[PDB]
RNA sequence: GCUUGAGUCUCGUAGAGGGGGGUAGAAUUCCAGGUGUAGCGGUGAAAUGCGUAGAGAUCUGGAGGAAUACCGGUGGCGAAGGCGGCCCCCUGGACGAAGACUGACGCUCAGGUGCGAAAGCGUGGGGAGCAAACAGGAUUAGAUACCCUGGUAGUCCACGCCGUAAACGAUGUCGACUUGGAGGUUGUGCCCUUGAGGCGUGGCUUCCGGAGCUAACGCGUUAAGUCGACCGCCUGGGGAGUACGGCCGCAAGGUUAAAACUCAAAUGAAUUGACGGGGGCCCGCACAAGCGGUGGAGCAUGUGGUUUAAUUCGAUGCAACGCG
């Protein structure tokens, strides 16, 4: 969250900012407490977590090529 | 990926800071097992060793300071 | 122009001294298809601002256009929803397009004797920055830099 | 006046507004500009462009202190909080560092339930 | 008698299981001051609102209340509801290793009893944030809605009460048996920790899938498969989980629970379309860039209406109206 990023810089190199939590928490708890929808959100995600790991295992075709 | 609880008996101390400082990140917050390999045993032992750590001040909340 | 990214269509130079800008010129002023009549206005509106101006028609024109010739437009790409007006920066080809169309339409307007005089007297007013035409390219300007805030 | 030497500059980069303050070690503001206040008012002060305008705007009121360096120090999401630092540093002051203290709550108070 | 069910014991393990008491930090709000200024805020845009009594911003100090960022994980625990900061106290269960002990001590249960999210109710505290009701602004044809600014009960704590939820894997509990694959988590035995290991086996567990079953979707060793035991429940839709009566409750209401009458359907799963202010790709003077027109005037002509004795008949959304 903080960073002296020596003048010999030019660059923003906040990548620490957008990379840790910055945005991944405050732009969803900005608001909407509602108790429940975190689990749903969880486990569709989960559910497409598992999917990619699928994939990963599934992934052999024939480029239809 | 190593989890170095595979060879540290003497399972994870809240005074042991030189080793727990590895397992959080720059803002003193603690980091994932996907992504540090470490056991979800160790993981949630180390969890509360850090936590213990915090109360005594040997390690910070956030960065703020 | 779905699929079409056609380019540009031929067209044949002044028989007075080569210029495709001027027939160019020529071609925003014809009216009915009377490429004879929108010829010869040109040509004596373009002569007579050249007697009075000292200088030959081409850089007449020239430096008569290039205060009207514009730099941004306003357009409106809505995006996430509502519509606003993005200032898109001119092509060339679009500035010489803007300007004639602007001067042409000015001489239409602002009706003196002829319009000959009219368009000649119209330019003239552009080259020393007076004229409607160049009101008009102000105008667009400052509609636009005061949107930068979209790019 | 008074000859300050350098200082922090606080970014409080919003949903609406992006205001821009410059303060000293000590925490003093010695001026502020605000993409509301110069002019963007209503759709526009919510886009990152009037956000470096604000930071212009007070690289202004500040060329009297002589503060020579800056922390740029942002806080909160927004269209700003980016083109704020470009501003701030094509200002000509020297950023020392881009750091932060946007304010997350350890799970604290519930927040509004607004926006169906 | 017996040990293969069921338990007891010795050693440990994992855990947001439970109740009681402390405590920490971030953060929102408030209070006091410092600096500093005309804006803040909010929205699609606004406006109510806040601000020159000097706010928003930044800083320091103080108060108080609720929830515990990251760890976080279809991860864990619990009968279900549900339970997540850390620490202490009292406490339940689960499960693994080996060995011993009892010797059918079991399974299921009407009625009965107990626990039972949230709302809600009584008594007393508390009250930061959020927020029914409420008020204002805005939207709108109206807008007693969404949206914005505020805001009371309430959410919080103790003690009672209610006793319902989509209280839902919409899947009663117990036991046996019946191909597999990859996972997660928690035990443990063996071999070389030979160096992040490999081979077995217990528990809980998520996803795909076989035989079978099913109306189909799907379930598929955690069955909706093959069976056994006990329980609950259903018998067309609406009337109706309503009325009357009973029991409970302070009240809200809960539980049990009909009838007349009326319809010949209501319903499930899947199929082909059409449609979406659903998604992806694409095309047309469809839009955008541009030129010229119509709508205004006069006239030609066709049409509706009116008129007349007749103002023949027909086309009369695009796709009728200088049309037959």
């Amino acid at each position: 969250i903080k960073v002296r990023e020596n003048e010999p810089f030019d660059v923003a190199l906040r990548r620490f900012k957008r990379s840790c939590e910055k945005a991944g928490v405050l732009a969803e708890v900005r608001r909407r407490e509602f108790y429940e929808k975190p689990t749903t959100e969880r486990k569709r995600a989960k559910a497409s977590a598992v999917k990619r790991h699928a994939k990963k295992l599934a992934r052999e075709n024939a480029r239809r090529t | 990926f190593c989890r170095f609880t595979a060879e540290g008996v003497q399972e994870i101390d809240y005074k042991d800071i030189a080793t727990l400082k590895n397992y959080i990140t720059e803002s003193g917050k603690i980091v994932p097992s996907r992504i540090t390999g470490t056991r979800a045993k160790y993981q949630r032992q180390l969890a509360r060793a850090i936590k213990r750590a915090r109360y005594l001040s040997l390690l910070p909340y956030t960065d703020r300071h | 122009p779905r699929r079409r990214v056609i380019g540009q269509r031929k067209i044949l130079p002044d028989p007075k001294f080569g210029s495709e800008l001027l027939a160019k010129f020529v071609n925003i002023l014809m009216v009915d298809g009377k490429k004879s009549t929108a010829e010869s206005i040109v040509y004596s509106a373009l002569e007579t601002l050249a007697q009075r101006s000292g200088k030959s028609e081409l850089e007449a024109f020239e430096v008569a256009l290039e205060n009207v010739r514009p730099t941004v437009e306003v357009k409106s790409r809505r995006v996430g929803g509502s519509t606003y007006q993005v200032p898109v920066e001119v092509r060339p080809v679009r500035r010489n397009a803007l300007a004639m169309r602007w001067i042409v339409e000015a001489a239409r307007k602002r009706g003196d004797k002829s319009m000959a005089l009219r368009l000649a007297n119209e330019l003239s007013d552009a080259a020393e920055n007076k004229g409607t035409a160049v009101k008009k390219r102000e105008d667009v300007h400052r509609m636009a830099e005061a949107n930068k805030a979209f790019a | 006046r008074k000859q300050v030497s350098d200082g922090v500059a606080h970014i409080h980069a919003s949903f609406n507004n992006t205001i821009v303050t410059i303060t000293d070690r000590q925490g003093n503001a010695l001026g502020w500009a605000t993409a509301g206040g110069s002019g963007f008012r209503g759709s526009r002060k919510s886009t990152p462009f009037a956000a470096q305008v604000a930071a212009e705007r007070c690289a202004d009121a500040v060329k009297e202190y002589g503060i020579k360096n800056l922390e740029v120090m942002v806080k909160g999401p927004g269209p700003g909080r980016e083109s704020t630092i470009r501003a701030l540093n094509a200002a000509g002051f020297r950023i020392t560092n881009i750091t932060d203290v946007t304010p997350i709550p350890h799970n604290g108070c519930r927040p509004p339930k607004k926006r169906r």
